[PDB]
């Protein structure tokens, strides 16, 4: 997979993506823990445009 | 008009350089906008030229920043500075000369001013004008005509429609004067007010007065000055000068008691002559002459008592040497901008301290009163210490995971309660306030959601301030947190920036923001700007912290809004981390804590 | 640094690049502050001496000081144990060495410095030179890929470019240097010349890069002579910050100006000032770019104009921190590639495999907690056979 390191209350931002991008099976594939998640390889591009509202 | 390689309006080819540059420390730009040096020896002659001239928008400590219209012109005229007067001062002062359209802006804007001028007499306002082909041709379009009630040419105008006609005379190119020449005036007889040797004015104050009083009559303008720069007693000085009745308008019942002390205190006047139409309580208006009310009361639109009735029957009637009104930034409005014409005065001066607003209505105020005659520079006055030295600072949050997480996930505006209610926040202001107690400095606390505000008030037993709030009960709590040691911090709402008497305090939090408004900021931290006894610049003695939450709008708030401050040239200093805090005991640390506030703030609702 | 560039050196290079005239006193006044000493003590001796005597030639205090030189010296190989006696090659030239055996120049240096930074910078009207675009393309500040276009900037050409003088061009130099050697000019003879300033064809062809670059000035068509400039051998601030991100620079040399505008947005220039505003767009442009807030920090400090000296710091921190957080806001988001296994089982069976993918290095992370291991499709052909081993192992 690919690690990506993040933020605890971060987390849960790319969670509600995956119950809503209806593109593939699943878009988190494996959680290790709080700061550390995995990704089919293919939205980090676009999160940059999510960060004028975030 | 010609852009560089870069957002450079480029000037090579559009003004030239003066040899003696390095003497020459002005410059003036084709817009308009010119920059002083403030470590130039001649600084302190350009500052007041440029003051008579231009009015400033930012002046930071090193480069200066003014910006001259055609009011500010006007009002340059009024204090009788002539179109070469002023040029040829300009063009000397300049290192690169005056450009061809500065001038000629300069000269149409001086030549169009006093060919038209305005002065009430009898109850009836006539349009007066020496020149007679200014009527000739000003008489073109017909709401000239349907305005008109149904050497030296005047015409008697309408009552209602004298804004509209100023309004329309100001983009006409053809301003109207409302100088009042107060020392020939046998019309209305002076009143007997005179200046007590016990005040005193200082500098600054005098220096406005001047720019208000260009000769032996009073000219009706605005005067902005910092709020803890003593605007209260150069309206009281104004109106001792005017010596004629009274009329002052707050906008608040602290705003009017506040009125009715600085007069008591400057003015040698009795108390019996002074009245307070208010309507919680009232002292015989009509009996005497010198008045203070509020906006609110005398534009009051709907159902009249009959007692106010009666009063503002005999107020409509009479005829009032001085109109004063305080905090002229909300003049524009609707309902408050209907009291000019309900009253009647001669001169309507204005003081204030927070002279800015988003909506393009302060333009307005140039006619509704009159031109900005002056405005207090707020970092002179803290060099001069007449006001405290405040250390302006920004203590950023970082919100907490689960916060942000219904913060982010839910697009309604529940976030203006969420953000402001945060774990890392609502720890940080109560750290800050136990600091500052144990410092014994005096805390203002400001929030603009009353449900916030209610809610951390009750959570750290204080006595919040804000909505119905009685009037015994607010001064109460005002005398106490003046007076009794044991308290030492007071919770205001958005009441406390309209209009409020409150003594100097040492520190002011602000755990929340109305908005991005440069006018509720500058409002607010005029409070702590009151010069102590005995204190110095260089102690920041004064603090101001304005809380805000990391990641979310309100950090676009606070830079929407700190725009003004910056301006001005305090430096707001950003606090990611407050030390000490993880050794304090506070609220909302372990997990639980934080879960059931965000319980609460959900089921708010 | 020329301790670094003449540390990195074989003894076969060193003793011949110890040249009698000047570099055996170049290389002398590059010793700190004590080797000077013992070197001197130890240029009259044939004798070599036990090294003992020179462990105890200095007091217990700030023995450091004498560790330290004595180990550069020992890289510079200036003696040898014999067992401390010096070089005799190096001995007899600095022997010969101790009584043995220009305001146009300056502007010169700088006005060809000046013209070849703006040919750095995408200045359309600039000096050309087919070496001089090689040379810097090949010096790794600069790529074309296309020899019809003109070559743009790399990431690393700004951050040259935002480099003070001093440090520009000696960095310049010595990747004139590294270059020297994989084209194959002898880099003894090259170097030699370099000290010898501060006191063949590739000799003729190094004269005319170094002339190029503006560090000397021949005046006579070419001649043999040379009277280098100021800068051969190795000013006061103009822009004036506000604390609203405004920058009023008295800047006439377009180079400034570029500068400026490569980390600002421009608004006005007069003929002896320009003001430009520092906002979020220009600095995230630059940091996008490849530059770092620290050198446009340093950039603005150094280049600060004497109003803003007095006040203590000379950058506002206001600005410096709105720069700083400008520049840490960039990166958040990660990448890398890997494979995961599970149902570990036993847990003192999982912590012995954690060990196997930790030494080949193709381990990114671990969880001991539910046995799962992160493997990079790499090296996926050995983890999986050592677990078989391990498998078979029971």
């Amino acid at each position: 997979g690919v690690l990506i390191e993040c933020d605890p209350a971060m987390k849960q931002f790319l969670l509600y993506l995956d119950e809503s991008n209806a593109l593939g099976k699943k878009f988190i594939i494996q959680d290790i823990d709080d700061t550390h998640v995995f990704v089919i390889a293919e939205l980090v591009n676009v999160l940059q445009e999510r960060v004028g509202e975030l | 008009t010609k852009v560089d390689e870069y957002g450079a309006k480029d000037y090579r080819l559009q003004m030239p350089l003066k040899d003696d540059h390095t003497s020459r420390p002005l410059w003036v730009a084709p817009d308009g906008h010119i920059f002083l040096e403030a470590f130039s020896p001649v600084y302190k002659y350009a500052q007041d030229f440029l003051v008579a001239i231009a009015e400033p928008v930012c002046r930071p400590t090193h480069v200066h920043e003014y910006k001259l219209t055609a009011y500010s012109l006007y009002a340059a005229v009024s204090v009788g500075l002539q179109t070469s007067d002023i040029t040829e001062y300009l063009r000397k002062l300049s290192k690169t000369g005056v450009p061809d359209g500065i001038m000629q802006f300069i000269k149409l804007c001086t030549v169009s001013y006093g060919k038209v001028k305005l002065v009430l007499k009898h109850n009836r306002y006539f349009v007066e004008s020496c020149h007679p082909d200014v009527i000739q041709h000003l008489l073109q379009d017909p709401v000239i005509r349907e305005c008109r009630l149904r050497q030296t040419v005047s015409f008697e105008v309408k009552q209602e429609m004298i804004e509209e006609l100023q309004k329309r005379c100001i983009h006409l190119e053809y301003p109207l004067l409302a100088e009042y020449d107060f020392r020939n005036d046998s019309v209305n007889p002076d009143i007997n007010i005179d200046l007590k040797p016990t005040a005193v004015l200082r500098p600054y104050q005098e220096k406005s007065l001047r720019k208000m009083f260009g000769n032996g009559r009073a000219r009706s303008g605005v005067i902005v000055l910092p709020c803890g720069a003593g605007k209260s007693l150069v309206g009281v000085t104004a109106a001792c000068t005017v010596r004629k009745r009274c009329l002052v308008l707050g906008n608040s019942a602290v705003s009017v008691e506040q009125w009715k002390a600085q007069f008591k205190m400057w003015s040698t006047i009795d108390d019996s002559q002074i009245c307070r139409f208010t309507s919680d309580a009232k002292d015989k208006p009509i009996g005497c002459s010198v008045a203070i009310s509020t906006y609110s009361m005398l534009g009051h639109t709907t159902k009249r008592s009959w007692e106010a009735e009666r009063v503002m029957e005999w107020l409509k009637t009479q005829e009032w040497g001085l109109m004063i009104l305080d905090e002229v930034h909300t003049i524009p409005a609707k309902m408050f901008r209907r009291v000019l014409t309900i009253v009647q005065a001669h001169c309507k001066l204005g003081l204030t301290a927070t002279l800015v607003r988003e909506d393009d209505k302060i333009v307005d105020l140039n006619f509704l009163i009159g031109p900005k005659l002056y405005e207090a520079n707020w970092m002179e006055l803290q060099n001069n210490g007449y006001i405290a030295k405040v250390q302006c600072a920004e203590v950023w949050c970082p919100m907490s995971p689960e916060f942000y997480r219904e913060y982010v996930a839910i697009k309604t505006k529940k976030r203006i309660l969420l953000y402001t209610m945060n774990p890392n926040k609502f720890r940080a202001c109560q750290f800050l306030i136990k600091f500052h107690e144990r410092r014994n400095d005096k805390i203002i606390v400001f929030a603009d959601n009353v449900f916030a505000l209610k809610e951390y008030a009750i959570r750290l037993n204080k006595p919040y301030i804000y909505g119905p709030t009685s009037q015994g009960e607010r001064m109460q709590i005002l005398q106490n947190f003046k007076h009794n040691p044991k308290i030492n911090t007071i919770f205001i709402s958005k009441v406390g920036d309209t209009s409020f008497d409150l003594p100097e305090a040492n520190v002011l939090i602000q755990i929340s923001s109305h908005g991005g408004s440069r006018r509720q900021e500058a409002q607010r931290l005029g409070r702590v700007l009151r010069a102590k006894k005995g204190m110095v610049a260089e102690e920041y003695n004064a603090f101001f912290y304005s809380l805000v939450s990391q990641d979310t709008q309100e950090m676009a708030y606070s830079t929407k809004r700190q725009r003004f401050l910056v301006d001005q040239g305090y430096s707001f200093k950003v606090i990611t981390k407050l030390a000490g805090m993880e050794e304090e005991d506070l609220a909302f640390s372990t997990k639980e804590e934080q879960q059931q506030l965000l319980q609460k703030v959900l089921a708010a609702t | 640094n020329l301790q670094e560039f003449l540390g990195g050196l074989s003894p076969g290079v060193l003793d011949r690049l110890y040249g009698h005239p000047a570099t055996c006193l170049a290389v002398f006044r590059e010793l700190p502050s004590l080797a000077k000493n013992w070197v001197m003590r130890m240029l009259f001796l044939e004798q070599p001496l036990p090294q003992a005597a020179v462990a105890l030639w200095v007091k217990k205090e700030f023995s450091k000081a004498q560790e330290e030189s004595t180990g550069l010296l020992s890289g510079l190989r200036i003696w040898h144990t014999q067992l401390l006696i010096l070089n005799p090659i190096f001995r007899q030239n600095l022997r010969i060495a101790l009584l043995g055996g220009v305001p146009s120049l300056d502007k010169y240096a700088e006005e060809r410095w000046e013209v070849v930074l703006h040919f750095m910078v995408g200045s359309p009207s600039a000096a050309v030179s087919q070496d001089l675009a090689q040379l810097l393309s090949q010096a790794g500040l600069m790529k074309s890929t296309e020899p019809g276009e003109p070559p743009c900037i790399t990431s690393a050409g700004f951050q040259f470019l935002l480099l003070d003088t001093p440090a520009q061009l000696w960095y310049f130099m010595l990747q004139y240097l590294q270059t020297a050697q994989s084209r194959g000019m002898d880099l003894v003879e090259i170097l030699s010349f370099l000290f010898q300033l501060s006191f063949s064809d590739s000799l003729l062809n190094f004269l005319q890069h170094l002339r190029e670059f503006g560090l000397v000035f021949q005046r006579k068509r070419k001649s043999r002579r040379y009277y280098p400039t100021r800068l051969a051998i190795n000013q006061p601030g103009f822009i004036v910050v506000e604390t609203n991100y405004r920058l009023y620079a008295y800047t006439e040399s377009e180079l400034q100006i570029a500068l400026i505008a490569l980390f600002s947005e421009m608004l006005y220039r007069f003929p002896n000032m320009v003001v430009a505003q520092v906002t979020r767009e220009s600095v995230q442009q630059a940091i996008a770019s490849g530059i770092t807030a620290q050198q446009i920090i340093h950039f603005l400090r150094t280049r600060a104009h004497p109003v803003m000296l007095k006040q203590t710091p000379v950058l506002p921190p206001t600005i410096t921190d709105q720069i700083r957080l400008w520049e840490l806001e960039r990166d958040r988001l990660r990448f890398t590639e890997g494979v995961l296994y599970n149902q570990f089982l036993s847990q003192v069976d999982f912590e012995l495999l954690l060990a196997h993918a930790r030494e080949l290095g193709v381990l990114v992370f671990e969880n001991s907690a539910k046995r799962l291991m992160v493997v990079t499709p790499a090296g996926h052909s050995d983890v999986k056979r050592f677990w078989k081993r391990q498998k078979h192992s029971s």
